[PDB]
């Protein structure tokens, strides 16, 4: 339902 | 991340899986082990359950998600992982990321006693009767008890919970062929290992399918009853990915 922070993290490098 | 991935293949898995999981483990097993006799006192427990429902909330709500934070580096180093779709990476950690946790959680869990490391001492289940959702933690200790029946090793641990993490039958998956594939070799890897170990028979000892999804469903009702009764402290203290991830 909200996923913005968990792609963020997803592609922090 | 190959089909038809060979014995060679298959032995390279085992090896990159069991680093993962070492670079990632968050917690060192020497050092739980070490503090099994330091167990929070009668007096301690005593404060713990005179604290607030909202302060108890908060507590585990931080300190799960620093627990989430390791799972999901672990995603991000496993083999075949980053590879997949963006959507599917979701799907998997959001459906998985908590499974994970509960399974790392035996590590953390003293049979002998039924305590569980937290806050720098071992506790029982008790010292959590001011979430008040004693049926469910009693629920989670129950679970964190069959696992350490198994008496994972380290290895055992990382092949394990990276099959819970990469679980094919997630609803939501775009690209389920894919999710399948990387699976099935991580299945590989983890009976070879256990082949090798003589130590297949923990296979059918394993959580029962639904064990884990019934554990992570009731914590998000819990976390919704909670919400419903404080929504201020939830928008105001519980870290964003926690409400991601489970609200
Ligand atoms: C059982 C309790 C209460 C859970 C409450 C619920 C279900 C409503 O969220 C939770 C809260 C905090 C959890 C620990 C946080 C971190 C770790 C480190 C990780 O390496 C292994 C698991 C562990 C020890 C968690 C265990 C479960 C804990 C105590």
């Amino acid at each position: 339902e909200k996923h913005k922070i968990l792609h963020r993290l997803l592609q922090d490098s | 991340e190959a089909p038809y991935a060979s014995l060679t293949e298959i032995e390279h898995l085992v090896q990159s899986v069991c680093k993962s999981y070492r670079e990632t483990c968050q917690l060192r097993l020497e050092d739980l082990l070490r503090q099994r006799s330091n167990i929070f006192s009668r007096e301690e427990v005593t404060g713990y359950q005179r604290k607030s429902m909202w302060e108890m909330w908060e507590r585990c709500a931080h300190h799960l998600t620093e627990a989430i934070q390791y799972v999901v580096e672990f995603a991000k180093r496993l083999s075949g992982f980053m590879e997949l779709c963006q959507n599917d990476q979701i799907v998997l950690l959001k459906a998985g990321a908590m499974e994970v946790v509960l399974v790392r959680m035996c590590r953390a869990y003293n049979a002998d006693n039924r305590t569980v490391f937290f806050e720098g001492k071992y506790g029982g289940m008790e010292l959590f009767r001011a979430l008040g959702c004693s049926e469910l933690i009693s629920s989670i200790f129950d679970f964190s008890h069959s696992l350490s029946a198994l008496h994972f090793s380290e290895d055992e641990i990382a092949l394990y919970t990276a099959l819970v993490l990469i679980n094919a039958h997630r609803p939501g998956l775009q690209e389920k062929r894919k999710v399948e594939q990387l699976q099935y070799n991580l299945e590989l890897a983890f009976h070879h290992h256990l082949c090798k170990t003589h130590r297949q028979s923990i296979l059918a000892k394993l959580p029962p399918k639904g064990k884990l999804r019934s554990l992570c469903s009731q914590h998000v009702e819990r976390l919704q009853i909670f919400q419903h009764l404080h929504p201020i402290v939830v928008q105001a203290a519980f870290p964003p990915l926690y409400k991601e991830l489970f609200s």
